[PDB]
């Protein structure tokens, strides 16, 4: 086994799931960009 | 309330006698019991604290050492019990494998909740190795 | 699975004595567990016995790897007495040894003379080379007993 | 047909920590933490209905057995032994040769009604001892961790955190230093 | 089973309350579990090969016999009694599962030492949680007017609490440093058996 | 006969003296840049320095977890660097109690150190499966370059004085050169 | 010096050669009674003269657990035992080692704590930091943590010997008036 | 009871463990010997010493005693010879092992390698 | 490969192609 | 001499060991004997017994010991820390700037006064 | 081969990247405490010079009664006294547009 804090993992599952609903699970690229700024 | 749908919800929709919810008219509150439970526990281990003082027994960065604690080890003890519980044949976590857990890794024995012998074949060897040293 | 070092014998005489019986799968996974614990304590002991500038391993490097690794410490192996093992025969070609132990009187041990006292640390000085040569002095080597390239 | 046990096990991370909160776990925290340990594990049933009391009482007993262990190492002149304070018949603390004197002479005086308790319950002898004890400290827990495991054995991550800290009251005194002194008793020169 | 003998054995103590089911409970379990956990041999005359003939309890109890009535002093006496196998071997056993765990029929002189030690267990849990108690009151201690017909005249004493007994049993526990001087300075997990307080 | 400036020791006659106080196996000692200072450590996970005209102790570094292998000076003598079973170098002051710099990225225990002649990089080398030399930074603390090609168990590291080679060797009796800009 | 290799003399080690020596004339009488065998009294051996140079313990391994082991046997002695298996007692030597080693350490590590601010009339003084355990206390906690306390050490060193040796002296005074009239 | 007065009584309390050894086990745990530190300090250590290790031989004797008047020694403490001799008591693996398991040592053992 | 993985890697990051010393000095040579 | 005790002294040898010390094997032995019969009487408390019970019981005993070996790439080895801890920790450090010093002060000052050995005797 | 990268490769390729990252270091020795004080200085970092961090430190009551007291049995709005995703929606859409492909076979 390897030890790591709780609240790291925590975070980081809470971040994916998040991320995982704004991306529609990848079929939507919301880091896109047009034109040149 | 069975079904997973919720409760609350105020749109268009029932057992013969549903189950009053819980509810508290006026007092303390639990946010302030649960925070002050840790000084709670800090008084009663510290074996007492004279008058004009108390709460502040712990620094700021010991008290989220011991919460900290409390979460690792909530969490060690739910992840072993259940598995082992599985392991068994069970389908439901009873208060036995929680207790096995318990008293078996940390040398916990919380109360009010309700052999070897060797085999033939060691008794050969021994006699055996008995006769070779006489 | 894979070829095992240790043998599943000793797993089954472990447990025939408490009493228990077990069929070959869970046998072959301790015997498995067993050998990956043994190896990695010769790892440890290895890397204690390296780091003081030595190749003879001692049982003070193999109490040093099991203190690391949060195991119970065992005692009594420091003694000075020889090491003997007997030898009984539970049949034809299964023998089985024993540690070689015999009762003594407290008057013998209590009485017994104390061992010599080694002499204290010092140190010398001599020259091992002068300008490249090696002098015959006694503080050397002889020159009857790899040195010189010869390709 | 089927249940879907992807679901449940998902709202595992929706409740906040103790560390996050500040709030000592207690039943209701336990018991929605339950269910999803016990569907990942596959215990479709769930859990016996007494189980979330039985898990707040050995987390109570825990952190109890552990914050005792600490104290007993670093501390000393604790409440006597008269009545209704001190450790009764647990394991109690050190004594100083004077600090006993005065505790049985103060015991002693107490029986004859011509001194009473203070409204805790603590001879005088006693609440001044305790008035000067201060808060618990990152060093006294570096100390205690020296001497045993205290219990975190098997928490190998608070050890390591507690080790690899800065030294208590360190970034405060930044720039406190002492010098090299041969001449002075003990070869340090103190900055005065 | 034993309900009304742990009462009883608790009033001796200094709880003059009325408990509730669960705290007897929870004593009665601990005793159960206690009781199944469970000159002289080892003398300096053993030495030779041939023998040869030869030729604040007390201050507490004293202060409550000195405060109690006639009648409290009669109750006291008759509760005094109480015992868990006083001509009750036959109940005794069966509770305690001798035949399970033993060579069934003991002699008589097991179950009196039994009986002896069972009522010492219950004195000493008695007067743990009672000091427990009373220091979590007077810690914590830091609207109808006109009146009824029914409410009390003066009430104001309360019995003991599961809480308290669990913490007197986590204090009865403890082991001495002795036990635990060889495990100084690593970091190995303390395990022992029940202790039998 | 050594000298002690304690006053009591006038003119005392010994030529060889002790210093006491780990409680367990010492393993590194290194005399600082006549030397009034030395360093040690030992496999209870300290680092102790000595003072060579009093002959006493001063100080106690507490940063280890675990058994601290090798302990060195820098080139100048103010800054010393330690290694050991947790897999971590670290960088010290002799003013503060706590490592000024830490150094993540091997995968097994350090078994050598070495420091470069300007006293602005250190070397280090680990065992087993992760069988590699690194140059860390000081200023950064980052890792810049990474030495492949040992095949056992390396015992010693040294730097060149002009500061552009650098020597190590092995259990297996090979001693291999680098070049230390180029990486080969 | 001689000696350095023998128990010392005080009013403990005396009553326990004593009570060692009862035993032994006691185990005759039985022997005695029983044919109607012997020994000889314990003496402990000395090393020849050493010479050491400068000023510093004696650090010989073999000799000082061969001197442990003889103080283990006659404690184990005077607890009862006749006979014994070499393994346990190198086992029980080597548990005393430990702990004494353990002690030690123990009392280093409370004499050497990080220092507390100063409060009341040390600051008043002047003074930023004090030690955060006095010389008492270190002493004080080194016992506790192992087991031990000024009373049970002052009673056994006191008591409990002198007890056992009348007891002794009175079973031999019974043992001898029953086999004179045994005889008779 | 005083540390002062315990300390000045050390003279009539020394234990029968050589100064030899207390000093040699002081320098391995990081003490200098006696004459940098108070002899009362070293033979109080020892004395120390010397009670534990009579608590254990005590808890042993009882051990053994008890036993002492089905009938098969308890796996895991191999050792011993013939038996001993006459009707004397002897101090065997078992009953230090069993004294021992309750100051937290194990030593535990194999009967027969193979 | 080891080049093909270093250098698509490397492309996927967008990597374009005073007295009293002199005084003692002399004394001391003197 | 018993067997398997040949088969350690062996592999020692094989191994760059050139010398040993009588008694290594027998504590090797013996400290096998006691690990099977520890993880043994926990596989019988866990549940005739099968590999499943097994696998969990040394997964409980990997819980607070056998944090070693020479385990390398994401191998729980040298206390079994994750290496992105590690970096987070390590980063934190890196930040403050280094310590300022002077020529007159390189190599005797030292740390404050709460942090040296100062009356200690 | 399968993989984009065998692990026991890593190391050099990590080599060869630091070697095209830092190109040139600075390998000229000094000569004595000063010298080095002043490479010290002179090398410093803007990202690896900051400072260290600090210590961690820790009328209307009769209207919010009245608030409290009337929501009195809310099962929801009692508890607060928000972060919508439309999950579901998705869910939808996904199930919807699953449909209609496998009924474009058909």
């Amino acid at each position: 086994p390897v030890f790591a804090p709780l609240k790291r993992q925590y975070q980081l599952a809470r971040l994916h799931e998040q991320l995982q609903a704004a991306t529609n699970g990848g079929r939507t690229n919301i880091f896109k960009v047009v034109g040149f700024g | 309330n069975i079904g997973g749908a919720g409760s609350g919800r105020p749109t268009y929709t029932q057992p013969a006698l549903p189950k009053t919810p819980a509810f508290q008219l006026e007092g303390e509150g639990e946010r302030v019991l649960n925070k002050k439970k840790l000084d709670e526990l800090v008084r009663q281990v510290c074996g007492g604290t004279a008058e004009g003082q108390d709460g502040n027994m712990l620094t700021p960065e010991v008290e989220e050492s011991v919460l900290n604690m409390a979460d690792a080890f909530v969490d060690n003890v739910l992840h072993q019990a259940c598995r082992n519980a599985k392991e068994r044949g069970s389908k439901v976590l009873e208060i036995r494998d929680i207790q096995l857990v318990l008293e078996r890794v940390y040398n916990i024995r919380i109360p009010g909740y309700a052999k070897v012998q060797p085999n033939s074949n060691w008794i050969k060897k021994m006699s055996a190795v008995q006769a070779a040293k006489v | 699975g894979p070829k095992l070092l240790w043998n599943p014998e000793n797993v089954r005489d472990v447990a025939d004595a408490l009493g228990i019986t077990l069929s070959e799968e869970p046998l072959r996974l301790l015997a498995q567990d067993v050998e990956y614990r043994i190896g990695q304590v010769i790892v440890e002991s290895l890397r204690f016995m390296r780091a003081a500038n030595r190749t003879t391993l001692t049982v003070q490097d193999v109490s040093l790897a099991l203190r690391v690794l949060d195991v119970e410490p065992l005692y009594g192996y420091e003694s000075t007495r020889p090491l003997r093992y007997g030898e009984a025969s539970l049949g034809p070609g299964q023998p089985l040894f024993y540690i070689d132990d015999e009762e003594v009187d407290f008057e013998k041990v209590i009485n017994a003379p104390l061992p010599k006292v080694p002499r204290d640390m010092t140190f010398t000085a001599h020259w091992l080379a002068v300008e490249g040569v090696q002098p015959s002095i006694p503080q050397n080597p002889t020159t009857a007993e790899d040195l010189l390239p010869k390709g | 047909l089927k249940m879907n046990f992807d679901l449940e096990i998902r709202k595992r991370y929706a409740q906040p920590l103790a560390v996050e909160s500040g709030e000592f776990p207690d039943t209701s925290n336990i018991e929605s933490r339950m269910l999803p340990f016990c569907y990942e594990a596959g215990l479709s049933s769930g859990h016996a209905p007494d189980a979330a009391q039985f898990m707040s009482i050995a987390t109570e007993t825990f952190i109890k057995e552990v914050m005792s262990a600490i104290f007993s190492r670093t501390r000393s002149n604790g409440p006597g032994d008269s009545g209704s304070a001190g450790f009764g018949l647990g394991s109690g603390w050190i004594q100083t040769h004077r600090y006993r004197k005065q505790l049985a002479k103060e015991e002693e005086a107490f029986q004859r009604g011509e001194i009473s308790r203070d409204k805790m319950g603590l001879l005088p002898v006693e609440a001044k001892a305790a008035s000067e004890r201060g808060p618990l400290g990152m060093a006294d827990v570096r100390l205690a961790l020296e001497m045993g495991d205290c219990g975190l054995a098997g928490f190998p991550v608070i050890v390591k955190s507690v080790i690899y800290g800065w030294r208590e009251g360190e970034l405060e005194n930044w720039e406190d230093y002492t010098y090299v002194d041969p001449s002075r008793p003990d070869g340090i020169a103190i900055p005065s | 089973a034993n309900w009304f003998e742990l009462c009883q054995m608790m009033y001796v103590s200094g709880e003059t309350g009325e408990p509730s089911l669960e705290t007897t409970g929870i004593i009665e379990d601990i005793v159960r579990q206690q009781v199944i956990e469970i000159g002289l041999p080892w003398e300096p005359a053993s030495f030779y090969s041939v023998e040869v003939p030869e030729r604040q309890r007390l201050r507490k109890a004293d202060e409550r016999t000195k405060a109690m009535t006639k009648e409290e002093y009669v109750t006291w006496s008759e509760f005094r009694q109480a015992s868990f196998t006083y001509r009750k071997g036959k109940r005794f056993r069966e509770w305690a599962g001798f035949g399970l765990v033993t060579d069934s029929k003991p002699s008589d002189d097991i179950i009196d030492i039994l009986g002896f030690l069972t009522f010492e267990m219950v004195q000493t849990l008695t007067e743990e949680a009672l000091k427990i108690k009373e220091q979590e009151d007077l810690h914590r201690e830091r609207l109808t007017g006109g009146g009824g017909l029914f409410d009390p005249p003066n009430e104001g004493r309360t019995p003991v609490e599961p809480r308290h007994i669990q913490e007197a049993f986590r204090r009865l526990q403890q082991r001495p440093k002795k036990a635990r001087a060889m495990l100084n300075g690593t970091k190995l997990q303390q395990r022992t058996q029940l202790k039998l307080f | 006969p050594l000298k002690s400036a304690l006053e009591n020791e006038k003119n005392l006659k010994v030529n060889n003296r002790k210093l006491i106080g780990h409680s367990g196996p010492v393993y590194g000692v290194s005399f600082s840049d006549s030397s009034k200072l030395l360093l040690s450590c030992s496999a209870d996970g300290q680092i102790r320095l000595w003072s060579l005209e009093i002959w006493a102790c001063l100080c106690i570094y507490k940063a280890h977890d675990g058994p601290v292998f090798r302990v060195l000076w820098g080139p100048h003598g103010h800054y010393f660097a330690s290694a050991g079973w947790d897999k971590t170098v670290r960088v010290f002051t002799q003013d503060h109690a706590s490592a000024v710099r830490i150094m993540v990225g091997h995968d097994t225990s350090i078994s050598a150190l070495a420091w470069h002649p300007n006293g602005t990089y250190v070397f280090s080398a680990s065992d087993e499966m992760d069988k590699s030399i690194r140059m860390w930074s000081v200023i950064t603390g980052n890792c810049v370059r990474i030495f492949t090609g040992h095949t056992h168990y390396i015992t010693a590291l040294e730097c060149a004085h002009n500061g552009k080679i650098l020597a190590s060797a092995d259990t297996g009796g090979n001693i291999f050169i680098w070049d230390i800009e180029k990486g080969t | 010096p001689p000696g350095h290799f023998t128990a010392p003399s005080s009013r403990l080690t005396r009553r326990i050669d004593a009570n060692i020596r009862q035993m032994q004339e006691t185990r005759k009488l039985c022997s005695k009674i029983g044919v109607i065998i012997q020994t000889h009294p314990f003496v402990e051996a000395d090393i020849e003269p050493h010479y050491i140079s400068g000023e510093g313990p004696v650090m010989a391994g073999e000799v000082c657990r061969s001197a442990l082991q003889r103080s283990v046997a006659k404690i184990f002695y005077h607890a009862g035992f006749e006979e014994l298996q070499p393994s346990a007692l190198d086992c029980i030597t080597d548990i005393a080692s430990d702990y004494f080693q353990k002690l030690v350490r123990t009392f280093n590590v409370y004499r050497e704590a990080e220092k507390k601010p100063a409060t009341g009339a040390a600051a008043e003084r002047g003074a930023r930091f004090v030690p955060r355990f006095t010389p008492e206390e270190v002493i004080l906690h080194t016992l506790d943590e192992n087991g031990h306390d000024i009373d049970s050490l002052e009673a056994y060193a006191r008591d409990e010997v002198e007890r056992l040796g009348n007891k002794l002296a009175q079973i031999h005074e019974r043992m001898k008036g029953h086999l004179a009239d045994l005889l008779r | 009871a005083s540390l002062r007065e315990f300390l000045n009584k050390m003279d009539d309390y020394a234990p029968i463990i050589p100064d030899a050894v207390t000093n040699y086990y002081m320098t391995r745990a990081g003490l200098p010997p006696p004459p940098q530190t108070d002899i009362r300090l070293a033979r109080l250590l020892a004395l120390a010493t010397q009670k534990f290790i009579a608590d254990i031989a005590a808890d042993a004797y009882q051990y053994s005693r008890i036993r002492a008047s089905l009938g098969i020694q308890r796996p895991g403490y191999g050792g011993g010879g013939q038996g001993g001799s006459q009707n004397r008591t002897v101090l065997t693996m078992e009953d230090l092992g069993m004294a021992v398991s309750e100051f937290g040592v194990n030593v535990k053992r194999s009967e027969f390698y193979r | 490969n080891l080049n093909q993985i270093v250098t698509d890697y490397l492309k996927k990051k967008g990597f374009t192609r005073k007295y009293l010393k002199a005084f003692l000095l002399l004394k001391n040579w003197i | 001499r018993p067997r398997d005790a040949r088969t350690l002294e062996l592999l020692l040898t094989a191994q760059g060991v050139t010398s040993f010390e009588p008694r290594v094997s027998q504590l090797l032995l013996d400290f096998a004997y006691r690990h099977t019969a520890a993880v043994l009487s926990d596989a019988l408390h866990l549940s005739s017994i099968t590999a499943n019970a097994v696998a969990l019981a040394i997964s409980s005993r990997l819980g607070y010991q056998f944090r070693g070996g020479g385990g390398g790439y994401y191998g729980g080895g040298g206390g079994g820390a994750s290496k992105d801890w590690m970096l987070e920790l390590a980063r934190e450090r890196n930040k403050v700037a280094l310590p300022r010093v002077l020529p007159s002060e390189w190599g005797v000052r030292l740390p404050g006064e709460r942090f040296v050995l100062s009356g200690v005797s | 081969d399968h993989m984009e990268l065998d692990p026991k490769n890593i190391y050099e390729v990590e080599a060869k990247i630091l070697l095209a990252t830092y190109p040139k270091l600075d390998l000229e020795p000094t000569k004595n405490a000063e010298e080095t004080i002043a490479k010290l200085e002179k090398l410093a970092h803007p990202e690896h010079s900051h400072k260290p961090p600090e210590p961690k430190v820790r009328d209307e009551a009769l209207a919010a009664e009245q608030e409290r007291y009337m929501l009195t049995l809310d099962e929801r709005l009692s508890s607060k006294l928000w972060e919508p995703r439309f999950e579901r929606f998705k869910l939808i859409e996904n199930i919807k547009q699953e449909h209609a492909e496998k009924k474009e076979q058909e």
